[PDB]
């Protein structure tokens, strides 16, 4: 038994142009545990990216925070890219401000 | 705190 | 009100990669506050929060060997699942474990948990009278056996009712201020235009804790679920959490939904439009 990891970027705070945040990468409900995710600036692997400690919910579904500090603005693109067993190659969600 | 015991399967 | 102390071990074996790697998190409700990596530079019990850092040397050598100990007893059962299913060494496999005790309000065990799975599916599991078992397997009807004729659950239940609430108590005194607390979601309705026809509303609700809340939309003072998506509540990354739910509005339609927010921190319930 596998299962597909979902994905949710998004930043700590409501997002303003030039304001210091945080970006955020929440991956769960994915299965086994090993996963590779990656935050992206301009399709680039951003310089500081953590991540939090391994844990699982109720229905024993992994979950996974990266993150890592960005200051939004509307020339630079960001996004999350995922490397999992249950995904035919990487999968890549852009942040989006309204979501 | 954390459980100390033995717990084989 | 009610309040829970939780554990969750992780192992996983690695076939190559040597010994299997273990991880443990522990959580008052829903705030983590220490951690064990086998893959640590250094392994060790490690504090994850302000009001449990503060904790004498001892705590930490202590909790540092029960991790380990642990840590050992799931390559054990590891290996002995490995010979219950008949399977290989060379595969990887996954157990986990999730056990604690919930603080009642009179200060009493109201709940206790020792669930364990293997690969992802249900292995072993505490019934709630505490006294029984529950497998979901042939393979795990040995382990049953084998728990019951130590009375397993007696002992686990003798650690739940006693060193499990008094640690539970004593770091929920310690971490008066943000365990008691309870924060209010700071909410707010969007409007995101998908055509000339349709437009989305999101409502917001952020920087609430703890994870616990009900969001929902209503037309005309009805529930909706149809045209709805609901994310799943989210971390923020600072100890709080977040959450959004959009519905598909036809134009000229919006001022006839209202978005309904409960939550722990909330002197009244929120009801929410769209403030353009």
């Amino acid at each position: 038994i596998q299962r597909t990891p979902k994905i949710q970027v998004y930043s700590r705070h409501p997002p303003e142009n030039g304001k210091p945040n945080f970006l955020n990468c929440y991956v769960s409900g994915f299965h086994p545990s090993d996963i590779e995710v990656d935050l992206l600036k301009n399709g680039e692997k951003m310089g500081k990216v953590e991540h939090s400690d391994l844990s699982f919910s109720k229905d024993w579904s992994f979950y996974l925070l990266y993150y890592t500090e960005f200051t939004p603005n509307e020339k630079d693109e960001y996004a999350c890219r995922v490397n999992h067993v249950t995904l035919s190659g990487p999968r890549t969600v852009k942040w989006d401000r309204d979501m | 705190f954390q459980w100390m015991g033995y717990e084989l399967w | 009100g009610s309040h829970s102390m939780k554990y969750f071990y992780t192992s996983v074996s690695r076939p190559g990669r040597g010994e299997p790697r273990f991880i443990s998190v522990g959580y008052v409700d829903d705030t983590q506050f220490v951690r064990f990596d086998s893959d640590a530079e250094s392994p060790r019990e490690e504090p994850r929060a302000p009001w449990v850092e503060q904790e004498g040397p001892e705590y930490w050598e202590e909790a540092t060997r029960r991790a380990k100990e642990a840590a050992q007893t799931h390559r054990e059962n590891l290996r002995t699942a490995l010979r219950y299913y008949n399977q290989s060494e060379a595969g990887s496999h996954t157990i986990q474990k999730m056990y604690g005790c919930d603080l009642g309000p009179d200060g009493r065990l109201l709940r206790g948990y020792h669930q364990s799975a293997y690969d992802g599916k249900d292995y072993i599991a505490l019934n709630g009278d505490l006294r029984s078992w529950t497998a979901a397997d042939m393979a795990a009807q040995n382990t049953q056996r084998k728990w019951e004729g130590n009375r397993y659950a007696e002992r686990f239940r003798a650690y739940l009712e006693g060193e499990c609430l008094e640690w539970l108590r004593r770091y929920l005194e310690n971490g008066k201020e943000t365990l008691q607390r309870a924060d209010p979601p700071k909410t707010h309705v969007t409007h995101h235009p998908v055509s000339d026809h349709e437009a989305t509303l999101r409502c917001w609700a952020l920087g609430f804790y703890p994870a616990e809340i009900t969001l929902t939309w209503q037309r005309d003072g009805e529930e909706q679920t149809q045209d709805t998506e609901f994310v799943e509540t989210r971390p923020g990354g600072d100890g709080t959490f977040q959450k959004w739910g959009a519905v598909v509005v036809p134009s000229g339609e919006e001022q006839r939904y209202t978005c309904h927010v409960q939550h722990e921190g909330l002197p009244e319930p929120l009801t929410l439009r769209w403030e353009p």
